[PDB]
């Protein structure tokens, strides 16, 4: 449900956290869980809004 | 001589040079944030658990 | 939208906040959609005068 | 039924003498010329009929 | 009364809507560009041999 | 000098071929460059006659 | 002197070639640096157009 | 030019104008020239009344 914009700010918190060099193994996997799981549903939120102006823009 | 033919065509010249505004405008706009998530996500996967 | 001059008055503010570099795109989409919305109906009504001005040829 | 003619054309040179002042809004221009040209129309055709009742009757003849 | 202010605004606005037609155009010619070659990048760094 | 006329007709093939788009990047990226030159000369030519006419066609010489 | 389209052509066979793996190991890493090359050259094609004509179509 | 030549060829301008089959450039130049003949003819009848004037001024 989250809209885009508290998605991108947790997946920059998520990322400044796992580049630190310092994690546990086992909480890095769960990082790269919730980070890959952000990103991919942000990716499709922009071809969501785009496929709008596209479908807006034209004429038909 | 007092027909309003001229007034309404500055009024459409008028109107476009907005139109082309807001695309521009937005169309600018959409490209920083399509920008803006692909270093993050450029990031992401440099930080891969596997290795 | 308002009378005419208004409604051109209205897409002048409009642009004025897509301009300016601070929104969130789930408050700017619909905005846009606004914008043309008023851009494309103001351009119906003056093309519908002016084929009705061919009275002036009549 | 229309005005007559000189009632008509009253209404008319009303309407050009504020067109001519150059200051209202777009809608109403487009909104005062379209009834502008209507009255025109009927003044021209009103005169045109009398100008056809002299010529019928002018005629020595009534012819 | 033969002045040509009327015939000029129609001018401006024939020239304005073509520009708008053919910025678009070049507009999404080069967005299909940018899937081809996001597309065939992604199938390439997928292909890594590290592993 | 080109006229008005005929520059209308160039300007409205080239909008025909990029929007059939079979022309590669390059050559895509040059021309659309050229055809937007054609746009503003032709602009600024009206722009400066409409302020030509209006003096003249006001009380002033 | 590689334009846009030859960049793209040429690396799709590459690509195609790598996916049956049916090279030696050493060629797949020959052919692996190529790719990577063939990448980041179209890709400054892109820049270059996109900076390009925003200062054209720009005042 | 005289005045009767200059009204002589501003009327062909009016009525070939008036016509209206022109190209737009054709006819910003042809209506432009006319202007600059008006103000020649207009001239010769303020320095034709001018030199009547000064005759029939008893002084």
């Amino acid at each position: 449900p989250a809209s885009f914009e508290k998605a991108l700010s947790e997946l920059e918190q998520i990322v400044t956290r796992l580049e630190s060099g310092d994690l546990p193994l086992e909480e890095a996997l769960n990082e790269f869980e919730r980070g890959v799981q952000l990103a991919r549903q942000g990716q499709a939120k922009l071809q969501q809004a785009e496929q709008r102006v596209q479908i807006l823009l034209s004429d038909n | 001589q007092q027909h309003p033919q001229l007034r309404l065509a500055r009024q459409q010249t008028m109107l476009e040079r907005l139109q082309k505004r807001m695309s521009f405008a937005l169309e600018n706009q959409l490209k920083r944030t399509g920008q803006q998530q692909q270093r993050l996500t450029q990031r992401l996967n440099q930080q891969n658990p596997q290795p």
